[PDB]
RNA sequence: GGCCGGGAACUCAAAGGAGACUGCCAGUGAUAAACUGGAGGAAGGUGGGGAUGACGUCAAGUCAUCAUGGCCCUUACGACCAGGGCUACACACGUGCUACAAUGGCGCAUACAAAGAGAAGCGACCUCGCGAGAGCAAGCGGACCUCAUAAAGUGCGUCGUAGUCCGGAUUGGAGUCUGCAACUCGACUCCAUGAAGUCGGAAUCGCUAGUAAUCGUGGAUCAGAAUGCCACGGUGAAUACGU
């Protein structure tokens, strides 16, 4: 806004662990204001998930988002009469929140049966670094190395 | 409309066609009511039913038994 | 035996002043009484346009009240009953009496 | 509403009264089950030579110092504008703007 | 002895009494677990004794009518730590910073004339 | 199984399967399947030779298919040809139960004529 | 079983009162007005939402609510009646409802609300009908009786990506009720039928919190006839670096 100063909002942990990430990842998933729904694909997704790989869901989880954070991105600028793309950096609660929606929308587009179990594949391809939210990371690194000449 | 009412008509068209078919020979019957039915002791007579403008003249054949007067008599014009 | 009294009117005021007059006057005649119990107002609402012609919005929106009140005398005597019926209170209030 | 619009719901209202009881001994014997199954369709060709007007759903609301045909309120016996009117100059008892 | 609470929420009303010993919960004639069957229900209903250690000392008996499952819990966890405040009287600042001791007043807003909802306009066109 | 002079799936439930004859729904299919003493949730692949011929039987107690279609061609055939309102319009293609036609009516009609 | 004797504690009902004022503390600032932060407190700096519309602008809307200057008609531009029309249909535009599906469709059984209306009215229990309904008849001018059974939710089964167990336009047969009277032109029920449609070109709209989105419930007009209008509660987000 102009001459705004807005606070934080308090947000719960998680019932079954203790993370407020994981409450923000459900908040992130529900639709119509169905938290229940959100609540139980999410768990199936990391119960699924955890045998995959030996390790605790949380550990499971920072591994998979770790690979989907990003660093700089691009802002929009018109100034001289043209489109510009000026790189910026990124703040870590933008980090976060972009990973997660970029997770939760490339899920979406799968093609296998359930929900949960295109959750638990999209979480286990970006584990392994494929799918589309590694390749979205890479074409936003790409457009802004293709721009350091307006930092 | 419901069957424990019976059928719907118009006191003066019943006695009109009791004195018709008993007393013979009749030309075309002039009535304003369309919403009455016709019943089986009117075949064979014809029956002109006001439109708003004209009479239209319907010869009453065995088919048309149950149905209202008013629908062998269009009131709009279209080409 | 027992005699309700229900109290209605448009105006608080008004009935409080009135049950106030019968709980004295049920007192001073020798009879015991179970104060008045208040209960639960109707509200009653209406809505109009307010344009002699087409402006669909700018309403106004009216309400009327309608206060209540109970009474209840336990054990009575032909003077108190007798009193009651030959007395009158304010021109705004209804009061029904159940013998 | 013109002059003759209220004579008409006059005269609605003065025959409805006349013949009230007339069209309800009818109606019973029509509704009744287990009836003569004759009586029945005499009562059927009788209701229908009464006057039209006779009926109650002939008639229509109306303002009571109008005469206008829409907007009007049960409770009070008018149309909106004259319900305005009328409340705020202050002659309907216990009526006023409302919030909440 | 025991010790009351009354607490609020959105369009519910709790009666909450607490009395020592032997960590046993009854709601309406039920036990916690057939009553609400969320666990974030649950988990709301036992945060202040988590906070304050006394899980496994007091048995509480509750009443609980409007509203619904959320603010069901709420309104208990209201009474709860109205009832805890009644019964030690020290454990207050713990539970104000924990932000159990407030009232939440957020209530549902009014349909207005014009409009849709309460904030929702119907769809605009310029030509 | 051929049952009406049709083939009908072999890999479906028994009461979604009946419900491929021109006549039975699926109020009818389950009267069938209670008459005929057989479970709904019980593949058509599954069965036997009398059941088969049971639910012949069975089926044979209703108009379908030819018949139901000749009597529905007959059905409109006579309003056509008495020339009631119903008639007209079933013959000049516009609805017929009273519907608006200042807008819309395009199921009758068919897409847009420029 | 609040059923019964009782009790006046609590939830609730509705009348009188108390409370929030930059009042207290530190820092900044012109020895100011004010500003950033902290304590206690249910609530903090306009605590949230309503009503409340300055002098004037657009010869803006309304002579068909009503009233009114000037014109105009009086065996007619004034009365009365039955039938028809305002519901037409090659086409163009605005506002909405229902969908195109597994965060779903269908079957069984089981929690949790708020606010309203009712004597030419609201119509329980019981019997008959697959059903819309019908028959006989208590109670209530109502914190007591009735409308009146919240839904999304939760548990257990099945459907397995198909124009389908997705969607429900059209059309044929058989009925119910209001009303003198349902052809033109009503609402609703049963059996059968089963269209377009797989997320929408250039444009373009709403919303900063108990809001948007999604789920049900009530009223006015009213013999009958809402997907509109006016109200009520349940679940409940994302984001604001900055001009």
């Amino acid at each position: 806004p102009r001459r705004r100063v807005i606070g934080q909002r308090k947000i719960l942990p998680d019932p079954k662990f203790g993370s407020e990430l994981l409450a923000k990842f459900v908040n992130i998933l529900m639709v119509d204001g169905k938290k229940s729904t959100a609540e139980s694909i999410v768990y199936s997704a990391l119960e699924t998930l955890a045998q995959r790989s030996g390790k605790s869901e949380l550990e499971a989880f920072e591994v998979a988002l770790e690979n989907v954070r990003p660093t700089v991105e691009v802002k929009s600028r018109r100034v001289g009469g043209s489109t510009y793309q000026v790189p910026v950096e990124v703040r870590p609660v933008r980090r976060n929140a972009l990973a997660m929606r970029w997770i939760v929308e490339a899920a979406r587009k799968r093609g296998d049966k359930s929900m949960a179990l295109r959750l638990a594949n999209e979480l286990s391809d970006a584990a392994e670094n494929k799918g589309t939210a590694v390749k979205k990371r890479e074409d936003v690194h790409r457009m802004a190395e293709a721009n350091k000449a307006f930092a | 409309r419901s069957l424990k009412k019976g059928p719907f008509i118009d006191l003066h068209l019943l006695k009109k066609v009791e004195k018709a078919v008993e007393s013979g020979d009749k030309k075309p019957l002039r009535t304003w009511s369309r919403r009455s039915t016709i019943f089986p002791n009117m075949i064979g007579l014809t029956i002109a039913v006001h439109n708003g403008r004209q009479h239209v003249p319907v010869f009453v054949t065995d088919e048309m038994v149950g149905h209202k007067l008013g629908e062998f008599a269009p009131t709009r014009t279209y080409r | 035996q027992r005699i309700r009294i229900r109290l209605k009117a448009f105006d608080h005021r008004l009935i409080d002043q009135a049950t106030a007059e019968i709980v004295e006057t049920a007192k001073r005649t020798g009879a015991q009484v179970r104060g008045p119990i208040p209960l639960p107002t109707r509200k009653e609402r209406f809505t109009v346009l307010i344009s002699p012609h087409v402006n669909k919005d700018a309403r106004d929106q009216y309400e009327i009240r309608t206060h209540l009140r109970l009474v209840d005398i336990v054990e009575p005597t032909e003077k108190t009953v007798d009193a009651l019926m030959r007395l009158d209170l304010a021109a705004g209030v209804d009061v029904q009496i159940s013998l | 509403a013109k002059q003759s619009m209220k004579a008409r719901e006059v005269k609605r209202v003065a025959l409805a009264d006349k013949y009230f009881a007339k069209r309800a001994e009818l109606k019973a014997i029509i509704s009744d089950v287990n009836a003569s199954d004759e009586d029945r369709w005499n009562a059927v060709l009788k209701l229908q030579t009464l006057p039209r007007d006779s009926s109650p759903s002939r008639q229509r609301n109306r303002c009571r110092q109008t005469g206008r045909p829409h907007g009007f309120l049960r409770k009070f016996g008018l149309s909106r504008i004259k319900v305005r009117e009328a409340a705020m100059r202050g002659e309907i008892p216990g009526l006023k703007k409302a919030s909440w | 002895n025991q010790y009351y609470g009354t607490g609020r929420r959105k369009s519910s009303a709790a009666r909450v009494f607490i009395k020592p010993g032997n960590g046993k919960i009854v709601i309406n004639q039920r036990s916690l677990e057939q009553y609400f069957g969320r666990e974030t229900a649950r988990m709301v209903v036992r945060q202040p004794l988590e906070l304050v250690d006394m899980v496994e000392k007091l048995d509480l008996y509750i009443t609980v009518k409007g509203g619904g499952i959320s603010g069901q819990a709420g309104a208990i966890r209201h009474g709860i730590t109205r009832a805890l405040m009644e019964y030690d009287e020290s454990l207050r600042s713990e539970l104000r910073k924990a932000g159990f001791v407030t009232r939440d007043a957020r209530q549902v807003e009014r349909k207005k004339v014009g409009l849709r909802k309460a904030r929702r306009r119907p769809q605009f066109s310029k030509r | 199984a051929r049952i009406a002079g049709i083939n009908i799936p072999d890999h479906k439930h028994a009461v979604i399967a009946l419900t491929s004859i021109y006549g039975v729904g699926k109020t009818r299919s389950k009267a069938i399947l209670a008459a005929a003493g057989i479970a709904e949730d019980v593949k058509i692949s599954e069965l036997s030779e009398g059941q088969i011929d049971t639910l012949r039987d069975e089926v044979a107690k209703f108009v379908v298919e030819g018949d139901l279609r000749r009597e529905i061609s007959m059905s409109i055939k006579r309003l056509m040809d008495l020339g009631c309102y119903r008639g007209l319009r079933h013959r000049r293609g516009l609805p017929v139960r009273g519907q608006r036609t200042k807008t819309n009516a395009r199921t009758r009609k068919g897409p847009r004529k420029p």
